[PDB]
């Protein structure tokens, strides 16, 4: 089984610039080296025949080029679209295998998430349990912090959260956090808030409701 | 213009085994080619398991091998895959490919997911988020349905019948305490447009064979 290693494993790009990956090889696999272009919940991609021939429907800022033990994949320029995972595979021996991955994060100019907070539905207390949820819109950098406050206290173990993948448009994360909590403590409390500590705010933001 | 598709199961108990049939449409697999199976797990690279030549032809991967044999029904344009012994590891999405010339793979499947677990199948229950109380703002407001304790995974989530794309963010699911999936899909709207417009999410469950649809109002 050959075996292929690519780097970087995570890459973390500005927009319209390039970008480059590289795939070495366990043996000189010759001409016979393809690389594959895996965005989130999709089939892999062909990108590039073996070594660097186009596809009839890749975009010239991709690329590639290599020969023997060494390959190279070249963004020429990156664009939104772009915001994937990328694989390389060889195409010399059986069995077939395929490289460990090449994330590539878009580095977008910082923007701040807008924040929502949803009250839980009057059909799911009757179920005995209550959900809140805290909405992080678009936001970049993914890093932030959510802070939940029922009845200004702060609240632990009680909260699960979820961030989606990187929009190939405006390139920006999404966040939700859900605060689960029993109808009988549920209503045993007034006010409950969602705290929000971005790159992008210059204070803490916290959205909140009552009854 | 060739396409293939992948159906089988979505859950299956460890120490059971694994059943997957892949349906090819535009082209006879009698005639050319030799088709392919390949898994990915969950945040992990992409695995080759074999292939089926057109002449009936089979090899394998070395390893996971023993596990695995991979048989064709010619008459209905398709061609199967058998996994046995399955742990935890096996749970992954299951691909439908075409080896094409020089091994390089120019047609994928849309994918299916197995996933392996003792567990029984549930059964989402699809409650509405309200959107924001100001609508005299005019700016930009946000709904959402929220979809919770299901099993397994996936689910799909479409809003208006697939007529509203635009602005729609479903977040992937997190298992819950209670062992069950859970999600919440949301998209953002102009504030104005509330009363005017109506929002219906699309819910839908293969393993449970489960639609719920939910109109969305303050």
């Amino acid at each position: 089984e050959i075996v292929l290693t690519q780097s970087p494993d995570f890459q973390s790009v500005t927009p319209k610039e390039k970008v480059t990956i590289t795939c070495r090889a366990s043996q000189s696999i010759s001409d016979h080296l393809h690389w594959y272009q895996q965005k989130p919940d999709q089939s892999p991609k062909l990108l590039i025949k073996y070594a660097s021939h186009a596809i009839s429907g890749v975009p010239s800022r991709f690329s590639g080029s290599g020969s023997g033990t060494d390959f190279t994949l070249t963004i020429n320029s990156l664009e939104a679209e772009d915001a994937a995972t990328y694989y390389c595979q060889q195409g010399y021996d059986f069995p077939l295998t395929f490289g460990g991955g090449t994330k590539v994060e878009i580095k977008r100019t910082v923007a701040a998430p807008s924040v929502f907070i949803f009250p839980p539905s009057d059909e799911q207390l009757k179920s005995g349990t209550a959900s809140v949820v805290c909405l992080l819109n678009n936001f970049y950098p993914r890093e932030a912090k959510v802070q939940w406050k029922v009845d200004n206290a702060l609240q632990s173990g009680n909260s699960q959260e979820s961030v989606t993948e990187q929009d190939s448009k405006d390139s920006t994360y999404s966040l939700s956090s859900t605060l689960t909590l029993s109808k009988a403590d549920y209503e045993k409390h007034k006010v409950y808030a969602c705290e929000v500590t971005h790159q992008g705010l210059s204070s803490p933001v916290t959205k909140s409701f009552n009854r | 213009q060739v396409q293939l598709q992948e159906s089988g199961p979505g859950l299956v108990k460890p120490s059971d085994t694994l059943s997957l049939t892949c349906a090819v449409s535009g082209y006879p697999i009698r005639f050319g080619y030799s088709w392919h199976w390949i898994r990915q797990p969950p945040g992990k690279g992409l695995e080759w398991m074999g292939y089926i030549h057109y002449s009936g032809y089979t090899d394998f991967n070395p390893s996971l091998k023993t596990r695995i044999t991979i048989s064709r029904d010619t008459s209905k344009n398709q061609f199967s895959l058998k996994l046995s012994s399955v742990t935890a590891v096996d749970t992954a999405v299951y691909y439908c490919a075409r080896k094409d010339s020089g091994n390089y793979f120019p047609y994928w499947g849309q994918g299916t997911l197995v996933t392996v677990s003792s567990a029984s199948t549930k059964g989402p229950s699809v409650f509405p988020l309200a959107p924001s109380s100001k609508s005299t703002s005019g700016g930009t407001a946000a709904l959402g349905c929220l979809v919770k304790d299901y099993f397994p995974e996936p689910v799909t989530v479409s809003w208006n019948s697939g007529a509203l794309t635009s602005g729609v963010h479903t977040f992937p699911a997190v298992l819950q305490s209670s062992g069950l999936y859970s999600l919440s899909s949301v998209v953002t709207v102009p504030s104005s447009s509330l009363g005017t417009q109506t929002y219906i999410c699309n819910v839908n469950h293969k393993p449970s064979n489960t639609k719920v649809d939910k109109r969305v109002e303050p």
